[PDB]
């Protein structure tokens, strides 16, 4: 769930070399002491407990392994990568679709979207020095970067299959029935029509 | 003729707004830091001057 | 001056806890010894020196501070500065004023200029990764950094404006006369280049003389066109003069200072 | 005294704190805290940073003055202010912090001069869609044609 | 985004967009060469698979950049600069738009 | 047009196959099933080696 | 350096495409900028001393020079092209030098009543009309030819400052070898 993500770090604690039955360890309290905490910029503790734990091993039953673990539930702050990693991604997600209005006729289709995919590609150096480099899992982040990527992608090939399409003539080309039949049509009957024929 | 004309009248009227964001916007992100200066406070400076 | 700076840098001695009536402090030599000093690479040391300072204060006249202070004049060496930020920057300020000779009709001066701009800024990259940051003054290389950056700028604007006169129609915009008399009557006086009886019938007949005049109307909106899209040559040319000017005389004036000091002073 | 190149000292206050003097606090206790309000000096952020990103970012209002027709570059300009603007996020990554509890001046700078420039691109794409229209296509809308062309010469 | 610019293939000569394309992905893949150089040593026992795979696109597409420029001067040709003969007529336009199964 | 007809059947083959060889070496590498080749020995936990 | 060598065969094969396309300077400008993120890809590797310019360096910046150049002449040979006949008149010397002398040492082969009288006066202005067109068109593609010249004069001109310089820069760097000797005699 990165950067919306909650971490459960924990802290083991007990003596190296004294087992149980010469050495006893209990909490002072039931929490850890956050009185003097000085404030986190990037993390929010919601929660934190100690426990003690007892260990006996059936070789020494008479000698038990003692230890505190204190753990900490921490919430991340993710304003930082809100803005610096997820608003880029949309705005250039938004401009991947607009290259669909722009006309052929323009010549500048294929220097829209790929002036967005140079965009993003600049824009992998940030997301890779921002992002975890561990193949655990994908971050929600990375996820959504492979999306906006991937369709970046299908929309310059689609914009060269309407340009390759838009610049036919009879003299390379006819006109098949049923491109005819789909496009001029069907399809305009239940589009606003401002468009003539 | 008359469609590029619709088109000149719209990026007329456009250049205008789009100058109004850039310069509004702009002059407030930046009259915030212009209004943050260090507070007059009742101590001395800390180096004479 | 960077990176044609020389910096005075000194080395504060003396007995910590022991004032000079108890403990005292004498150079061995005036100078430090720099027998088995190992060149460096990036600084030439001009001078060096160290000099005895006491100090006694009113409250403790019998009790004088001593301390030793040895300094070192050091200049640094800017070849690598001049190789790796100057020339590139040199580069793109030369390319700058190309576009005003590209013609409007060849459709890439906005490529050209807008390109620069993008390469000049993936170069501030390495300008921030090779010059150090720090806001005491502005350095050389930055001033000549933003000289570089604000001729790019002014070099797209005014292409813009110069695409703008291109392409004006003759239709919406009529000439001014300050335009006509500047730009073709005066201007070009100083510009040496290779500038400057059934109705069947009768609808036939009205349409050769139809197509006539639409021949004639075609030649004079090209004409008109021609006009302003010389007018456009015109600002190229004065354009291209200036802005060759504007780059040699901004370099000289940014880094000529220094040189001609350095140079004086050996 | 030589002061640093980036921050000056213009406070430097001291207090003697004492607390943990109750009963059921126990012993008391005390401490001396110095308070050094320090100014950063913000002149290589705005020579190397700020200027060139303000001037590039209003580089997209030139994109109103080209033609629009295919030999204008309209979008091509508009684009790569964008893609400009994305090397100067991925320098300036490089100098904020990388805290939460606010957004710093230069980061919201950035993103608002982006998304300014995205706003103009699409107002590009429309303005270039509208403008090369043919009637072998589209059809004349007079209500669009009456709003700009008549309506609008006479409220301006 | 190497794939990509197998594209400029099927994009008419007159969009004028082509080269553009194609040196727009070797930028592209040089930015990519650019991330991948922080992340290793830079040892010569050997080359690695991505680095392998970097320089054949880099290669490929600089080829698909020269083909592209050839393309463009094949298509710009007219009677007062170049000559067409017959032979590059019967080749070009019936023999291989066959074999090629072309429209 | 037919020039880059005839490119592209020539050209996108070759990159789809040299891709495809360059990757499937990095696919089916994996470490070899023992540590020490000409050592038969697992060195697992499971294969003690009693004395 | 692999992808300099490319880069330079791109800058020199700029010189091969038609003014007509309108693509020249998209492709020597952005061969610049590949070459200034390979700047930005030494930054990090390079040493920082200033006693010499390492010979990566020195080969990095002849490259920059010769896209650089590449750009400018591209941007000459458009002028040339795009020249507008009526405003421009050929001079002699350009006519002879690039269309009679370096052609063929190019080889460069350039191939080669009032309905009555108003008839008669509507069709005499289309003709000269037409005619005015035709001339114009003959010197345009004077214009044109001149910069087709050029711009196969720049081309070969290219291949040969490109082979020369970078055949010079490889030999340096590839008869750098160790000494034989730990401790040779000077
Ligand atoms: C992050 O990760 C840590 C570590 O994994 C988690 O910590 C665990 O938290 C749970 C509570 O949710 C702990 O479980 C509790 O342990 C208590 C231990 O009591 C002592 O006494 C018994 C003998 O009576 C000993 O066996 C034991 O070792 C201790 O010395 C129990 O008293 C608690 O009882 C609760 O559950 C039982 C049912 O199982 C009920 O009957 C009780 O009424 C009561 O509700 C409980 O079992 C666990 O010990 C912690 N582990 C560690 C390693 O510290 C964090 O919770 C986790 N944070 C997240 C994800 O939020
Ligand atoms: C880089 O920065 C350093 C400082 O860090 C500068 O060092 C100074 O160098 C000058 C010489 O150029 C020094 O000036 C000389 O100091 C001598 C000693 O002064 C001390 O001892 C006397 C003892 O009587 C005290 O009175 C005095 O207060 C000091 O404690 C003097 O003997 C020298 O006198 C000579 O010049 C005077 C005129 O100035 C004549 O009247 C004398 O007859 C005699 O010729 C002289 O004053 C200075 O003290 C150094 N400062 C420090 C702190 O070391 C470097 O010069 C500078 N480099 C640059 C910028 O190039
Ligand atoms: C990960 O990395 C480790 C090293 O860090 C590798 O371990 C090496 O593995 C090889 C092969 O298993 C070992 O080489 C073998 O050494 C045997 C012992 O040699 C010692 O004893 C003889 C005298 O008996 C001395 O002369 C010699 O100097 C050594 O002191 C040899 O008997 C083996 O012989 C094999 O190779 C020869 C030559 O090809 C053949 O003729 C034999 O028939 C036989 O096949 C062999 O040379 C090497 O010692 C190990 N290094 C260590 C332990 O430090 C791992 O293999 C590697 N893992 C992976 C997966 O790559
Ligand atoms: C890597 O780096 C090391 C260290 O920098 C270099 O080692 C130096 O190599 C040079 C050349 O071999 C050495 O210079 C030679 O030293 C000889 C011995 O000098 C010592 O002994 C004499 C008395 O016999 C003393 O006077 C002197 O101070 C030394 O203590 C000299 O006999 C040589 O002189 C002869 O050759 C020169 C040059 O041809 C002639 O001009 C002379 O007339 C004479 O015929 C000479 O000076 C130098 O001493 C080494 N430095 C050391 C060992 O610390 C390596 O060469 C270098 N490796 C490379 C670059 O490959
Ligand atoms: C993968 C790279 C190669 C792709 C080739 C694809 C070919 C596809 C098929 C082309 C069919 C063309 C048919 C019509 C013309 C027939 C007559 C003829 O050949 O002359 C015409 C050329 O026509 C050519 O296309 C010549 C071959 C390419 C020349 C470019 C340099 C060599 C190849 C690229 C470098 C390779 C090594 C570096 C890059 C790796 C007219 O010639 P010209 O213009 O009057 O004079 C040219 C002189 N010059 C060459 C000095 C400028
Ligand atoms: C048609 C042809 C067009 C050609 C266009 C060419 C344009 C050429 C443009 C050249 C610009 C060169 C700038 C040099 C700055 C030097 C440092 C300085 O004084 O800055 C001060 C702060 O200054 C600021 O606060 C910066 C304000 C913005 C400056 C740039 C505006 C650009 C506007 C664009 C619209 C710092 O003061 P200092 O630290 O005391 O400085 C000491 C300097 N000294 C040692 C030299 C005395
Ligand atoms: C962040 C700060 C720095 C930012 C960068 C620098 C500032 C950049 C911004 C603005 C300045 C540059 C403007 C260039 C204008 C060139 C002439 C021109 O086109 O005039 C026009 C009118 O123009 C007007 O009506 C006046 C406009 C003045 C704008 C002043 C802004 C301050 C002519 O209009 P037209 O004949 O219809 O031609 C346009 C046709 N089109 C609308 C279809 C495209
Ligand atoms: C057709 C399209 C164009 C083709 C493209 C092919 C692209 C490379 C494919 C892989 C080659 C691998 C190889 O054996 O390279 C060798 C040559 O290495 C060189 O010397 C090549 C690099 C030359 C750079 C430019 C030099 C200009 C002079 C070096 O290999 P290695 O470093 O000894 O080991 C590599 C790793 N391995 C052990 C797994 C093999
Ligand atoms: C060409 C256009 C439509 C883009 C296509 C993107 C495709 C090829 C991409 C997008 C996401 C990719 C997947 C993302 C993650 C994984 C998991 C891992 O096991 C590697 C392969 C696999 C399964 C990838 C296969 C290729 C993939 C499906
Ligand atoms: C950029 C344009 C378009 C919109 C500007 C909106 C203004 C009102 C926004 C932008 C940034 C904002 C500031 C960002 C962060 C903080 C710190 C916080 O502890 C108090 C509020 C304060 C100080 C905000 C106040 C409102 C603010 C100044
Ligand atoms: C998209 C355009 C309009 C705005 C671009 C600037 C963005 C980054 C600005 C606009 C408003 C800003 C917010 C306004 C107020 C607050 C509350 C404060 O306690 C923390 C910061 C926070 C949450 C700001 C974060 C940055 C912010 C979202
Ligand atoms: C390749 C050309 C066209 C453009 C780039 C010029 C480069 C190669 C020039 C600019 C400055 C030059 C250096 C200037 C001074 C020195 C010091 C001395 O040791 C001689 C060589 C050396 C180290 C030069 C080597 C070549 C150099 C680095």
């Amino acid at each position: 769930h990165f950067p919306f993500d909650e971490q459960n770090c924990s802290m083991k604690l007990g003596t190296w070399t004294y087992d149980g039955s010469v050495v006893a360890i209990n909490p002072e309290s039931d929490q850890p002491d956050l009185s003097n905490f000085m404030e986190s910029g990037e993390w929010v503790i919601k929660e934190s407990r100690g426990w003690k734990h007892s260990v006996t091993y059936s070789c020494c039953p008479d000698t038990p392994y003692l230890d505190i673990t204190y753990h900490f539930v921490m919430q991340r702050l993710p304003l930082y990568f809100i803005v610096n990693v997820i608003i880029p991604c949309l705005l250039f997600s938004f401009l991947t679709g607009l290259v669909f209005y722009l006309p052929t006729d323009s010549g500048e289709k294929m220097t829209l979207s790929i002036s967005v995919l140079l965009s993003l590609t600049v824009f992998l150096l940030v997301i890779v020095e921002l992002i975890p480099s561990t193949s655990s899992a994908v971050p929600l982040i990375g996820k959504y970067m492979l999306f906006t990527m991937v369709f970046v992608i299908a929309s310059i090939i689609i914009t060269v299959i309407v340009i390759n399409t838009h610049h036919r003539s009879p003299s390379t080309h006819v006109m098949p029935n049923w491109v005819r039949k789909v496009f001029i049509d069907t399809i305009p009957n239940i589009m606003f029509f401002s468009t003539m024929k | 003729s008359d469609w590029v004309r619709m088109g000149n009248a719209l990026d007329n009227i456009c250049f205008w707004a789009a100058l109004v964001l850039f310069s509004v916007g702009s002059s407030l992100i930046f009259l915030g830091a212009y209004f943050n200066r260090v507070p007059d406070l009742p101590y001395a400076p800390c180096i004479q001057p | 001056h960077f990176p044609f700076d020389e910096q005075n840098c000194s080395m504060k001695l003396g007995t910590w806890t022991y004032d000079g009536s108890v403990v005292a402090i004498n150079p061995e030599s005036d100078q430090p010894d720099l027998s088995n000093f190992m060149e460096s690479g990036e600084w030439v040391i001009k001078e060096s020196r160290g000099w005895k300072h006491s100090v006694t204060y009113s409250c403790c006249p019998d009790t004088p501070y001593l301390d030793i202070t040895y300094h070192f004049v050091m200049q640094r060496l800017p070849l690598y500065f001049i190789v790796n930020v100057i020339i590139p920057c040199l580069l793109f300020s030369f390319l700058t004023g190309l576009v005003f000779y590209l013609p409007t009709d060849s459709g890439e001066k906005m490529t050209l200029s807008i390109s620069v701009l993008l390469s000049l800024t993936v170069f501030l990259l390495v300008i921030v990764e090779l010059i150090p940051s720090t806001s005491s003054a502005v350095p050389l290389i930055g001033k000549y950094m933003l000289f570089t950056m604000v001729f790019v700028i002014a070099s797209i604007i005014i292409t813009v404006i110069v695409i703008n006169t291109h392409h004006r129609s003759p239709s919406t915009h009529v000439m001014p006369n300050w335009v006509r008399k500047v730009f073709i009557d005066t201007i070009p006086n100083i510009m040496f280049f290779s500038t400057m009886k059934h109705p069947e019938v009768k609808s036939a007949i009205e349409g050769i003389k139809y197509i006539a005049e639409t021949m004639k109307s075609d030649q004079e909106s090209n004409n008109a066109a021609a006009e302003w899209k010389y007018v456009a040559m015109v600002m190229d040319h004065i354009l291209l003069g200036v802005f060759m000017l504007v780059c040699i005389i901004g370099t000289l004036a940014v880094f000529a200072g220094r040189l001609i000091e350095l140079n004086q002073q050996g | 005294y030589t002061e640093n190149g980036e921050w000056a000292i213009d406070f430097c206050p001291g207090v003697i704190r004492r607390h943990h003097g109750g009963a059921t606090d126990g012993p008391g206790e005390t401490d001396v805290i110095y308070s050094l309000i320090i100014r950063r000096k913000p002149l290589f952020y705005v020579i190397n940073i700020i200027v060139p990103c303000v001037l590039i970012s209003g580089l997209v209002l030139l994109a109103y003055f080209l033609p629009a027709q295919a030999g204008g570059q309209k979008c091509t300009v508009s684009i790569n202010v964008l893609l400009a603007q994305t090397v100067f996020l991925f320098l300036i990554a490089q100098k904020i912090p990388e805290t939460s509890l606010s957004v710093p001046l230069l980061g919201r700078f950035l993103i608002f001069v982006m998304v300014v420039a995205t706003l103009i691109v699409m107002n590009c794409v429309i303005v270039l869609n509208v403008s090369q229209r043919t009637p072998t296509t589209h059809a004349m809308s007079p209500r669009l044609r009456h709003v700009l062309l008549e309506l609008l010469p006479r409220l301006l | 985004i190497s794939f990509m610019v197998n594209l400029v293939f099927y994009l008419p000569a007159d969009s004028g967009e082509k080269t553009s394309v194609a040196i727009s992905v070797l930028l592209a893949q040089s930015v990519f060469l650019l991330l991948i150089s922080k992340r290793l040593p830079a040892t010569s026992m050997a080359i690695p698979l991505i680095g392998k795979f970097l320089l054949f696109g880099m290669v490929l597409v600089t080829m698909v950049v020269v083909i592209c420029v050839i393309v463009l001067n094949i298509h710009f040709r007219t009677p007062s600069t170049h000559v067409l003969s017959e032979g590059v007529k019967k080749l070009f336009l019936e023999t291989l738009p066959e074999l090629l199964h072309m429209s | 047009r037919t020039v880059d007809r005839l490119c592209l059947f020539v050209v996108t083959p070759v990159m789809v196959v040299g891709t495809a060889w360059i990757f499937l070496q990095g696919v089916y590498n994996q470490p070899p099933p023992q540590p020490f080749p000409g050592d038969p020995y697992s060195y697992n936990v499971q294969d003690k080696r009693f004395i | 350096i692999a992808p300099c060598i490319l880069i330079t065969l791109l800058a020199i094969f700029v010189f091969y495409l038609p003014p007509d396309a309108g693509e020249k300077m998209g492709l020597s400008i952005f061969a610049l900028l590949t070459l200034t993120v390979f700047l930005l890809l030494l930054a990090d590797k390079v040493p920082e001393t200033s006693l010499s310019v390492p010979i990566i360096i020195k080969y990095l910046m002849f490259t920059m020079v010769l896209v650089t150049f590449s750009v400018i002449l591209s941007v000459v040979v458009l002028n040339l092209h795009h020249r507008s006949p009526h405003t421009h008149q050929m001079p002699l010397w350009v006519r002879q030098i690039f269309i009679h002398k370096l052609p063929l040492y190019l080889r460069l082969k350039r191939p080669k009543l009032p309905e009555l009288r108003e008839v008669v006066s509507s069709i005499s202005y289309i003709a000269r009309q037409l005619q005015e067109q035709e001339d114009h068109d003959a010197l345009k593609e004077d214009w044109q030819f001149v910069a087709m010249v050029v711009d196969r004069l720049f081309l070969w001109t290219f291949i040969i400052f490109t082979s020369v310089g970078t055949l010079v820069i490889f030999l340096d760097a590839t008869y750098h070898l160790p000494p034989p000797d730990p401790f040779p005699s000077r």
